[PDB]
């Protein structure tokens, strides 16, 4: 792997946050 | 009340335009040569520095570009500085260009190394927001820092300890820590953790359960778009009275002022000018972790993944030669903005109705919709 997993959100809209 | 909070950003930031304006006037630089992104940096870093000295200095000659390496009263900096603030110390200004340069760093590198080696799972990426920003950055130079930048920290206090006045540190930090998260569990849990004196494996075994449970319950964890010192100072140049007509880093404002900025990079023979000004721009947002997808959407153009990404880094090293090297004009402008949030979602869709605003939609006027049917390019910039 070694890579990301999650999203830091760094916006305020209507987004499904993926993990 | 946009009074203080509005206008006296904005000091903050004539502070730093009016320095940076002051300090090319003394390197004698030129215009193209004070949009230069790269001695820009090598300006804000030598007066962090001297707040807490020289640099690369980059110089136009015809055809081809040549490096200087200068040096310069460690004290005279800090006079010219507070000279542009008024005597004033402007701490504010400093953790400004303190966080511009993590931002960047949290998005021109990937901090694995040291994860593992305190023992945090590499995967953690999206967590490690201000991992690079010194501890001297203040009240509101914390408050940006991911879950994960918090543990990484303790982490190592407590490790070295468990392997007098620091206790007062160890749990505020966790009570900074606690007020990242914004549910019952998460928050009590975190208290379960302060209450040891000398919290051994219990604890750190214990919060690198709660940096995971961050991965799906988020935190809040503000974003601030800082601008490097060359946009501030052109902008305050150009006449912006920003005091006057005050200044936001979570608002439109920064959009704006990018969206006339005039600012050049220094760019390696093979490397991609389009994929430059996309770093760059990534960092002006502390858009390292967001999904790329957005980050596309509001760019106005592909926010290619990191892997993807032709470049090594924005400064320049000293093992690299001038004569194989040219410079790019970066592309900083986006196609919409978005109000840099704080809070992590909670229950999957978050921030709903919250949407996108055009670049005319000055007032927080009417919102925008992103509909993602469509062929993306991933969501992890790592």
């Amino acid at each position: 792997s070694s890579g990301q997993i999650s999203i830091q959100p760094t916006f305020s809209v209507q987004r499904n946050l993926p993990f | 009340n946009a009074t203080e909070i509005r206008a006296s950003v904005g000091k903050m930031i004539d502070g730093i335009g009016r320095f940076y304006i002051q300090m090319c006037t003394e390197l004698k630089l030129s215009d193209y040569e004070g949009r230069l992104i790269q001695n820009s940096l090598t300006i804000e870093r030598m007066v962090l520095s001297a707040f807490d000295t020289g640099g690369p200095i980059y110089r136009r000659v015809d055809g081809k570009w040549r490096r200087e390496l200068i040096l310069y009263d460690k004290e005279e900096i800090r006079r010219i500085w507070r000279q542009a603030n008024n005597g004033d110390d402007a701490t504010a200004g400093l953790t400004h260009m303190m966080i511009w340069h993590s931002n960047l760093n949290d998005a021109t590198y990937q901090r694995t190394r040291a994860l593992v080696r305190t023992g945090m799972d590499p995967r953690m990426c999206s967590l490690m927001q201000g991992s690079t920003l010194p501890r001297r950055s203040g009240a509101a130079g914390a408050a940006v820092k991911g879950v994960g930048t918090m543990v990484m920290e303790l982490i190592r206090m407590i490790k070295r300890g468990i392997n007098r006045r620091t206790r007062i540190a160890y749990e505020r930090m966790c009570n900074i820590l606690k007020g990242k998260f914004q549910t019952a569990a998460q928050r009590t849990m975190v208290d379960q953790v302060r209450e040891s004196r000398n919290p051994g494996n219990a604890e750190f075994e214990d919060l690198i359960f709660l940096a995971r449970s961050a991965l799906i319950l988020r935190g809040s964890v503000a974003h601030k778009s800082c601008l490097p010192a060359c946009v501030y100072g052109s902008a305050v140049a150009s006449g912006y009275d920003f005091e006057r007509e005050g200044y936001s880093l979570v608002g439109i404002d920064p959009f704006r002022l990018l969206q006339n900025s005039q600012v050049y990079s220094l760019i390696r023979p093979n490397e991609n000018p389009a994929h430059k000004s996309q770093l760059v721009w990534m960092a002006c947002h502390s858009a390292a972790f967001e999904d790329l997808r957005v980050s596309s959407f509001i760019r106005g153009t592909k926010v290619v993944p990191r892997g993807k990404l032709s470049t090594r880094g924005v400064q320049i090293a000293s093992n690299e030669n001038m004569e194989t090297m040219e410079s790019s004009t970066l592309e900083l402008r986006s196609r919409y903005w978005a109000i840099r949030t704080r809070s992590g979602g909670n229950t999957d869709v978050s921030f709903q109705g919250r949407g996108v605003f055009e670049l005319s939609d000055e007032k927080a006027t009417s919102p925008i919709v992103p509909s993602f049917d469509m062929s993306n390019e991933g969501s992890y910039f790592f």
